[PDB]
């Protein structure tokens, strides 16, 4: 459950991603695939090489989904219902993998937004990503 | 932990630039802020009531130094983490009863702190090598549970 | 995130519990303290012996809180705000312990209400307890 | 895993009443229903679309029987689980890449099934003994990760 301060921090911090959405999302995926190679099993027919246009394209989708989540942070299950059906019902992604991607997203933000990534904002972003992860791993239709 | 010579060189080179006096305290402090239940293990440390109090707490900074030194001891002998961490494992597991998920959390907070400090130099391959190290350290700390 | 059907399963199951709510709460605590002795560290001054009136008194409190949560399943953060502050802010309970108590509650229910404890009801109750656990381990004031 | 003589006697007495043709299937089936992502590992088993479909699936029942047999074997080798389960650990960790939290989940679903079947006989001390056993089995299966 997010506090009012959490929501404020997340909106402010993610708001700085802007046009770098695709870039940061792609970097986060690349970090995950490299650091935790078991995650590649969910993408059997992807080009997952360094600098892959397909990963770049996917990174933008993930980032834009996170932008969607921020714009609906008080009512996320209804806003992300399609993404939950994809990840929980169709793909059956093990919940551990969401912790891995969430960590790689935080590493990416820490590497690119040093001023923004304070301990308080770090804490809020971690809670936010855990909340998104819970929605995406739940079946609630 | 099995690092390639290339990975070991990358990790060692970066670690040589890590501030011995501060980075451990930053990681421990962030653990206490981001995962607040961990504060329960540090009652004697004084004021942990706000993020600023935590990050400025002298005992957190001091303790963080020790924590970093233990990671440093791990890097010096990657082929014997279990041996290196045996006493610390007895302490954290048998005495303190820290749930081992928290070992993973601290390792990952340290990785975030390195990324924060080094920016673009903390490349995905460098991170991948560090993830092997912190997984190895967490496993070694948890050995008395296994 | 609970489905509409999950909420119905939970309400129906907890209804069947009825007047035994307190007895089951006490038994779940006893099961937890015995199976996972580290959990006793949160109750250092408690009489934790078998048949402890103090554990019995506490089991009733836990059960009543769950009954309240079932009654407010659509609005649990608001309903449990005081309890969340107690467990997350004051007592700082490690979230692993909520998994342990949730398991011991399910075991208690399985032992006492075997006909009611179908696979679907098992699934809904597990999700509900996970949801309560997340609220009680969150600081959201 | 060390059990007191009282615990061993109690564990053995309860296990003797287990229906070995059904309980493994009930436990596996409930794993697939309660934790649905685990179905990804059993795509070839056919219809898993509803709880009724899962619980009545012949391949779930048959496979469950094997799983139960592994638990049964473990009960006879509690002092050497890491050795006994070494082949299974290599299969589940190195080949299938099952995240080890799932081993814990299956053990706890098995405990729920024993509670369901044996009610008042599954007392808290009996449960405590079985938790030691399923923790030991889960740890041994995860050994390749440690
Ligand atoms: C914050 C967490 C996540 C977000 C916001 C997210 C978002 C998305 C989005 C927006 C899509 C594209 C959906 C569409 O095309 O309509 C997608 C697809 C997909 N996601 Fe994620 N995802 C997350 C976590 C994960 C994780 C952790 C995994 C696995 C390790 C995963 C595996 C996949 C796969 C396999 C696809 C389909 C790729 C394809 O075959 O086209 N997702 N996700
Ligand atoms: C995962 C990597 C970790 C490392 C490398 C590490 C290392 C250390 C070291 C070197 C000490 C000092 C030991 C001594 O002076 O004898 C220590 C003490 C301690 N650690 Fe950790 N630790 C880790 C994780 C954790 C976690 C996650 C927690 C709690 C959530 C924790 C709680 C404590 C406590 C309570 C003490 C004793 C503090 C005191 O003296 O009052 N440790 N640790
Ligand atoms: C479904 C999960 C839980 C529920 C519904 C719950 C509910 C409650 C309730 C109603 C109280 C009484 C508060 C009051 O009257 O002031 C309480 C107190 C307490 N709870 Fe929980 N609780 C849960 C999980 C846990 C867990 C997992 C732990 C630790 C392992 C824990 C540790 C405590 C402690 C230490 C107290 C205070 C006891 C005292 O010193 O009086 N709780 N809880
Ligand atoms: C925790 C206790 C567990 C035990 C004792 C156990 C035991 C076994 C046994 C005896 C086999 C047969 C091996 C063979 O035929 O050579 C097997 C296979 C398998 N296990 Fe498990 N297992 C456990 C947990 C899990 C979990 C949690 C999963 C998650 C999905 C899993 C996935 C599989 C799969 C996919 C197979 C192969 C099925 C096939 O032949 O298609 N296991 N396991």
């Amino acid at each position: 459950v997010l506090s009012p301060a959490d929501k404020t921090n997340v909106k402010a911090a993610w708001g700085k991603v802007g046009a770098h959405a695709g870039e940061y999302g792609a970097e986060a995926l690349e970090r995950m695939f490299l650091s935790f190679p078991t995650t590649k099993t969910y993408f059997p027919h992807f080009d997952l090489s360094h600098g892959s246009a397909q990963v770049k394209g996917h990174g933008k989708k993930v980032a834009d989904a996170l932008t969607n989540a921020v714009a609906h942070v008080d009512d996320m299950p209804n806003a992300l219902s399609a993404l939950s059906d994809l990840h929980a019902h169709k793909l059956r992604v093990d919940p551990v993998n969401f912790k891995l991607l969430s960590h790689c997203l935080l590493v990416t933000l820490a590497a690119h937004l040093p001023a923004e990534f304070t301990p308080a904002v770090h804490a809020s972003l971690d809670k936010f990503l855990a909340s998104v992860s819970t929605v995406l791993t739940s079946k609630y239709r | 932990v099995h690092l390639t010579p290339e990975e070991k060189s990358a990790v060692t080179a970066l670690w040589g630039k890590v501030n011995v006096d501060e980075v451990g305290g930053e990681a421990l402090g962030r653990l206490l802020v981001v995962y607040p239940w961990t504060q329960r293990f540090f009652e004697s440390f004084g004021d942990l009531s706000t993020p600023d109090a935590v990050m400025g707490n002298p005992k957190v900074k001091a303790h963080g130094k020790k924590v970093l030194g233990a990671f440093s001891d791990g890097l010096a002998h990657l082929d014997n983490l279990k041996g290196t961490f045996a006493t610390l494992s007895e302490l954290h597991c048998d005495k303190l009863h820290v749930d081992p998920e928290n070992f993973r959390l601290l390792g990952n907070v340290l990785v975030c702190v390195l990324a924060h400090h080094f920016g673009k130099e903390f490349t995905p391959p460098v991170q991948a090598a560090y993830q092997k190290v912190v997984a190895g350290v967490a496993n070694a700390l948890a050995h008395k549970y296994h």
